[PDB]
């Protein structure tokens, strides 16, 4: 990610929308920036495709 | 990939990633007969 | 299978307990706004309803679906929608199964018949 | 490279549906093409539908109606299926007046004559009332684009009337599939099949044409300025 | 790594020295004053399978 | 002969998931990550 | 209905960023994918259609003085890229040569007319005392991935053809950040990466891409065999 924000970006509609449900699914810890729901998840060995 | 199948991306063929080399061994035997001996020359009829 | 299930399992959330009611708790114009202003989410416990049960009042199966075209719900939510001839609780996800079955079946009605209209599909 | 131009056929119905078919296609393109088209059919499309609903007697989609058989909520959905079209080139907003009587069966055409606009599906159950059944009906309509939930805009024509869910997206359903046919020693050659279902408004065909043209114009921006 | 060594199908050097000639067809070295062996590299030979 | 991959060829992981292939798909399909780079093999879950 | 502001930000030959700002909802991908598709597959590239080395009869050969082996050789060439500059240029043949003790690397290719070893370096081969070489590799204007058992090459004998990697576009992704502009908030800011190996500019290809799609669009012109059962 340091690579991506460094480029100038940082998650988009596509991704969040995932994380949008990723929480409703409880794999992600609710109440945390989109960005984190990523790491949280990333570390959870998966990610958005 | 159903039941136990798998999908691949042309990508590997591109990088020529999963390629195997294989050498098939062919052989032959010429015997001694009553109708004559079995030679082997670069000469054989009707062959164009 | 796997497939069919997911699109016909529907969801259940918890950030909301004292939800539904035989007589509208306070109101509807309220029950809802209480949603665009946090707390209890779309689908969740209740005695007679969930925000969705009200936020989405769909006419044709179409709509309910045309909805899912835009990130409003995800097939599995419990939305109010009039199928064939009456009002139904079901999900955009369950309904679809039918039509799917239905159409390719020929008679969108006798279909509904055999089907077990409400409950996770399976072997 | 090679490969010739596609064969564009189309098994039309009349007003709704349309099994369009383009054949010749090199791998991938099948999806490429469609998908986005779909994402336009169901997205930005010129059309009209109901935006508000005044019903002399009782305000609240959640109330009761004497004289009437159905209830507000239903008249709503029944009102959606309803579709009208604009004869005036730049008048994005009209008001409609429905008049009830004693024992009858409301019909979509029974709506205030008026010339400038046209009812496209005269029949519709709408409603039906008992003995001496009133039903004035200031039903406001808009020139929309896709789908805008009655809970995003908040309509304000009158004070006791109810806004509703704008379904002014002619494109009511569109599905495809990319099967692959053959043409020579080749068999994995994309074969697209599109199917757009529409109300009696704008023909599926145009549904497409307008789509492309849009997606088209929408490329001229990738220009070189 | 070891598997590759006990199999012997990989080529190793008895005593430490340093390589002089090097190509697909051979490898000449000059071990620590222990002469100069020169083991060839079996190129594209058949297995049994 | 060179042999690359051929739809159907056999392959698996040390973890006992033997699995052949049925559809070599173009780098245009091939569900890719967000940063452009696409995967390679789709290993359906069911077989686990 | 606004009017889009397109962003020109490329720089080097490899890499390029384009960004259309005020875009109506959903279209964020209605575009980012199609082109993405077109690029990653239909972008006119270039590569070594075939090769040739001294006393070599087949791909499975060795040469005294080379630590590679045709394979090692071939796989280092398939990759190499060449700019054609000229449009006329249907095709040409590059050519290299080695002597005494040195190390091979793309840059050693004997330059010519409209050419450019876009990518110098590319360690092509290794050598020591007494290493012959000389290569008559061939290059062509072709499209996409194309195997060696399906094209064959007629360049004298011992011309072990090669697998062609055309589509100069090596990597492509795109972003859809939320956007700031006069209107409603839930809009799209469509951007598209797109890396490029020497052959062309992420841009060009781009311009070639949009047209392509467009081209395919028009196909939806005037229909035929209509009317459906009643």
């Amino acid at each position: 990610f340091g690579k991506r924000q460094g480029e100038g970006f940082g998650v988009d509609k596509r991704e969040k929308e995932v994380l949008a449900r990723a929480e409703k699914l409880g794999l992600v810890s609710p109440g945390k920036s989109p960005e984190e729901q990523l790491k949280e998840l990333f570390d959870l060995g998966k990610v958005v495709l | 990939n159903f039941e136990d199948a798998i999908v691949i991306s042309e990508e590997l063929l591109k990088r020529d990633f999963y390629t195997s080399i294989h050498i098939e061994r062919y052989e032959i035997e010429a015997r001694d007969t009553k109708l004559g001996p079995e030679r082997i020359t670069r000469d054989i009829p009707h062959l164009s | 299978i796997l497939g069919l299930y997911y699109i016909t399992q529907v969801r259940k959330e918890k950030k909301g307990a004292g939800m539904a009611f035989a007589t509208p708790e306070e109101a509807l114009a309220a029950y809802e706004r209480g949603e665009v202003a946090l707390n209890a989410p779309i689908v969740v416990a209740g005695r007679e309803t969930s925000v969705g049960r009200l936020k989405f009042v769909f006419a044709n199966p179409d709509e309910a679906l045309l909805a899912v075209a835009h990130g409003l719900l995800d097939l599995q939510d419990v939305v109010t929608v009039r199928y064939l001839g009456r009002r139904l609780e079901t999900s955009p996800g369950r309904i679809l199964f039918a039509r799917i079955v239905g159409e390719a079946v020929g008679d969108e009605k006798v279909a509904q018949e055999l089907i077990q209209m409400d409950v996770p599909q399976e072997k | 490279s090679k490969l010739k131009a596609p064969v564009f056929t189309a098994t039309t119905q009349g007003d709704h549906y349309g099994e369009f078919v383009l054949e010749p296609l090199e791998r991938g393109f099948g999806v490429t093409l469609g998908n986005p088209l779909r994402r336009i059919l169901l997205s930005s499309i010129p059309g009209t539908a109901v935006t508000s609903v005044y019903i002399e007697d009782v305000l609240h989609e959640f109330s009761t109606i004497p004289g009437v058989k159905e209830d507000v909520v239903e008249i709503i959905l029944n009102l959606k299926e309803l579709v009208v079209r604009f004869l005036d080139p730049k008048m994005a907003s009209t008001t409609l007046i429905l008049r009830a009587e004693g024992p009858k069966e409301v019909r979509a055409g029974d709506f205030t004559p008026s010339a400038d606009v046209e009812i496209m599906n005269p029949d519709l159950h709408i409603a039906t009332l008992e003995e001496g059944g009133k039903l004035y009906m200031e039903v406001r309509v808009d020139r929309g684009v896709g789908y805008v939930p009655a809970e995003r805009h908040g309509i304000k024509d009158r004070i006791n009337a109810i806004p509703v869910d704008a379904i002014f997206s002619p494109v009511r359903r569109v599905a495809f599939q990319v099967e692959d046919t053959r043409l020579g020693q080749r068999t994995d050659l994309d074969k697209l099949t599109l199917r757009i279902w529409t109300d009696g408004s704008v023909t599926p065909l145009e549904a497409l044409n307008q789509a492309v043209a849009i997606l088209k114009e929408h490329l001229n921006y990738f220009a070189n300025p | 790594e070891r598997v590759v060594r006990d199999s012997l199908a990989a080529l190793y050097a008895e005593e430490d020295g340093e390589v002089v000639k090097v190509d697909g067809t051979r490898i000449a070295v000059r071990y620590e004053d222990g002469r100069l062996v020169e083991h060839p590299l079996r190129r594209y030979a058949r297995s049994n399978q | 002969q060179k042999r690359k991959l051929q739809v159907g060829d056999k392959l698996a992981n040390r973890h006992g998931n033997k699995g052949v292939v049925a559809k070599i798909l173009p780098v245009e399909d091939m569900p890719h990550l967000p940063d452009g780079t696409p995967v390679d093999v789709i290993l359906n879950p069911l077989g686990v």
